RNA sequence: UCGCACGCCCGGCGGCGACGACCCAUUCGAACGUCUGCCCUAUCAACUUUCGAUGGUAGUCGCCGUGCCUACCAUGGUGACCACGGGUGACGGGGAAUCAGGGUUCGAUUCCGGAGAGGGAGCCUGAGAAACGGCUACCACAUCCAAGGAAGGCAGCAGGCG
RNA sequence: GAAACUGCGAAUGGCUCAUUAAAUCAGUUAUGGUUCCUUUGGUCGCUCGUACUUGGAUAACUGUGGUAAUUCUAGAGCUAA
RNA sequence: CUGCUUCUGGGUCGGGGUUUCGUACGUAGCAGAGCAGCUGCUGCGAUCUAUUGAAAGUCAGCCCUCGACACAAGGGUUUGU
RNA sequence: GAUGAUGUGUUGUUGCCAUGGUAAUCCUGCUCAGUACGAGAGGAACCGCAGGUUCAGACAUUUGGUGUAUGUGCUUGGCUGAGGAGCCAAUGGGGCGAAGCUACCAUCUGUGGGAUUAUGACUGAACGCCUCUAAGUCAGAAUCCCGCCCAGGCGGAACGAUA
RNA sequence: UUGUGGCGGCCAAGCGUUCAUAGCGACGUCGCUUUUUGAUCCUUCGAUGUCGGCUCUUCCUAUCAUUGUGAAGCAGAAUUCA
RNA sequence: CCUCUGGCAUGUUGGAACAAUGUAGGUAAGGGAAGUCGGCAAGCCGGAUCCGUAACUUCGGGAUAAGGAUUGGCUCUAAGG
């Protein structure tokens, strides 16, 4: 499951990939465009709160 | 590879079920099930996925008075999936299928259960929605 | 496990329980128990039956770099009106040249 | 709102236009209306109606008039002058062939009007569509596939089977 | 001046004759019973109550992509009428 | 197959827990097709809304009680290497 | 199927096994493998793996049945003046229904050894060589017997308490 | 009791392209069986309830399948005989 | 079917249990005569109102043929002396 992260304060982006779900239920069972905290993601992810903005399914 | 688990059968010999395909046949009277040994005074019954032998009781003229192998598609006896759901369907159903699995029809009306769609892979391709 | 919701009532169906229904047109409806199943197959609206969830939500019960951009941005307006004045030093002399 | 030439009063006046508009005209029309006109069949003689049939009143809807629809009343409307029903190997017409005078047959076919895009149905935009070289379903047929889905409509020009 | 937004056209044309027997269609009149983009010609300071030019989105584009596949398009970032 | 005075034990009742059915009687309501008697009011009115997932039943073969109430050191018959 | 009997002094606990009964069955799919074999066409097996038929033993979480908890609502005719609360109609009828029973109509589980039969062989004479047999020897099976499992003997044992 | 019915031997003319016996087997001949029918009338006429089917247990083997095997005109697959 | 007047004590006995097998009622998922000689028994339909009604025929029938819809409670209105 890929994650297209994007910095809108200056306006850049790139793509990352992760393949485990106890790092990813921070996103699950929400709406689209709610506010979730990315502080439960990993080593570099402290203090980052984030918008999930929707994306493509397994079939795109 | 993985074989077909046991599901509760509720279509004995002598059941008319909906012939739900685009041949023109509208009934299937079950005459005998394929693969059934049975004991003394045991009706050979069929469930979902059980390829059966039937006779068209109502429909086109050139599909009656002749035995067709068929495949049960839907039953309304509530069978038990292994993950713990007692699924059943609105009506009983079946399509007409030769001895190699390929359908005499070209399309299937309504849903085909997964217990038949995994076992007969050419009934699954003509199926609009699965289970 | 997927802990799904009952179609007639709207309670929370746990994995072992319940019963699944599938009509001829798709529409796979779950059910918690036969009390709900009989009331669905009798075609009863949940909005009229006091013990479900779709009743109680109806009746509402419960509850140019950035340095240069900022450098010209922060500029003090008497310098701006002096720049307006050398724009006048261009324009009014040029319009005297227009008539001249 | 936009473009080209650019002048005149001691900032203000100005030229030729281009575009866009409420409403009335005019044009292209469309749309229901009036009168008259059609082949075969009586082995079709009564049909039409509370499922609007023919009227009256008041509304709905429509772009308008209107049983077009709704409510309430009236019991009507058509027919031996062929109603109603069935058939058409029937789109109608300008016309075509044959012909003394009469006629009889043909008119799918390039001009006008109509209907239809596989069969019915429903709609979006638009002044104009119930459009199909637009969309949404169902029915029938049918293309790709990783099986989760996607897209289509030659009775347009060629061309292919049948 | 590619690209893209906006306006307009795509309801004309072309094909076929399945349906339809007062229906279509033909001569005829009406619309004082209705609409009508367009083109032309009228109206366009007739009202008595920041204007030296008001606002904020969006496309192209840069960038990151997903789907087996479509004239599928997603999140971000600039910008006009 | 069990139980029958270590301030302990079972038993009844009560209480909760669980659960089944589906929202009690009364009361209120300018909610109620309407109707009647007085000049806007008062009565009749199936049903609805609120109180109200209310009311009612729930071990007799459901689960915990440590609340109340009484009971419980007994009766009878036989058995000796 | 159910009491019980004899004696073991009386009783109780824990047991032993003499004996009888006995049970599991067959198939399909994946793989082996489009391989061995065969000019082809066709086309298997052994070990594994996943399931199923018939059978036996259970069991109630879940699904279904039942349902007079006559539990709770709705309701017809009547009856208690009416409401309320209820009753009768041989269970008034109908929903929905707890507990308990219950269903391949839900779910779980179903075993390992020994001597060997048929047969294939070893050494090896009879009968100079040969020979699976004559003395001796090996493999050997849905059979047989035992195990596992059910009952527990006019069958025992250990151990406690013994007015 | 075993004609008749059923089942199985022996001998080997011939079938099996070749080849008696893989599988068969003429003319003859020897037996077994009481799931056929006859034959007899011993038992039962002071009554043994006289066809089938359903249900249910047990037994035989002259084996259809399954286990293990030997043989083929058994290459595999199928199938015959034991 | 329920009640009033009148009549009676459940029809030649009681109590405690709710095992098998009965007799008499019922109910059943999925299938619907596959059971059996045979749809035996059970089940289905059922009253009324508004529709609709075929073959055949001795013209009388068939005929409630078959096949549909509605039915409660409450509040009105109209018509029938
Ligand atoms: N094991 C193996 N099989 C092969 C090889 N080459 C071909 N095959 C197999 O041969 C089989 C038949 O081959 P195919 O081309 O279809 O037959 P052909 O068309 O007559 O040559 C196929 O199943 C192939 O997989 C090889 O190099 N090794
Ligand atoms: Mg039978
Ligand atoms: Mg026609
Ligand atoms: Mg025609
Ligand atoms: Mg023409
Ligand atoms: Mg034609
Ligand atoms: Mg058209
Ligand atoms: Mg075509
Ligand atoms: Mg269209
Ligand atoms: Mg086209
Ligand atoms: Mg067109
Ligand atoms: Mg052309
Ligand atoms: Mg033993
Ligand atoms: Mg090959
Ligand atoms: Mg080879
Ligand atoms: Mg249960
Ligand atoms: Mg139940
Ligand atoms: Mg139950
Ligand atoms: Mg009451
Ligand atoms: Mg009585
Ligand atoms: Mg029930
Ligand atoms: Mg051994
Ligand atoms: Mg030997
Ligand atoms: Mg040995
Ligand atoms: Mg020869
Ligand atoms: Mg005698
Ligand atoms: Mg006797
Ligand atoms: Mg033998
Ligand atoms: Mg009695
Ligand atoms: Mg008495
Ligand atoms: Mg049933
Ligand atoms: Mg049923
Ligand atoms: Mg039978
Ligand atoms: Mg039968
Ligand atoms: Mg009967
Ligand atoms: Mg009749």
């Amino acid at each position: 499951m890929k994650l297209n992260i994007s910095f809108p304060a200056t306006g850049c982006q790139k793509l990352i990939e992760v393949d485990d779900e106890r790092k990813l239920r921070t996103f699950y069972e929400k709406r689209m465009a709610t506010e979730v905290a990315a502080d439960a993601l990993g080593e570099e992810w402290k203090g980052y709160v984030v918008r999930i903005s929707g994306g493509n399914d397994k079939q795109g | 590879s993985g074989a077909k688990f046991r599901i509760s059968l509720g279509l004995p010999v002598g059941a008319v079920i909906n012939c739900a395909d685009n041949t023109g046949a509208k009934n299937l009277y079950i005459i005998s099930v394929k693969g059934i040994k049975g004991r003394l005074n045991r009706l050979p019954a069929a469930g979902v996925g059980d390829m059966v032998m039937a006779t068209v009781k109502k429909g086109k003229p050139e599909l009656r008075k002749k035995v067709h192998p068929a495949v049960v598609i839907r039953q309304r006896k509530s069978y038990r999936r292994k993950d713990g759901v007692f699924l059943y369907f609105e009506d009983n159903a079946g399509v007409i299928v030769n001895n190699k699995g390929e359908m005499k029809g070209s399309a299937i009306t309504g849903p085909v259960a997964k217990e038949c769609a995994d076992l007969w892979p050419r009934i699954a391709s003509n199926a609009g929605s699965i289970a | 496990m997927k802990v799904e919701l009952c179609s007639f009532s709207g309670y929370k169906i746990y994995p072992g329980h319940g019963r699944r229904y599938a009509r001829t047109d798709g529409k796979v409806f779950q059910f918690l128990n036969a009390k709900c199943e009989s009331a669905f197959l009798s075609k009863r609206n949940p909005r009229q039956i006091n013990w479900t969830v779709l009743y109680r939500r109806k009746h509402k019960k419960g509850q140019a770099s950035l340095a240069d951009i900022m450098a010209k941005r922060n500029q003090k307006p008497e310098v701006r009106k002096a720049q307006r004045e050398q724009a006048i030093r261009a324009a009014k002399e040029a319009k005297k040249a227009k008539q001249a």
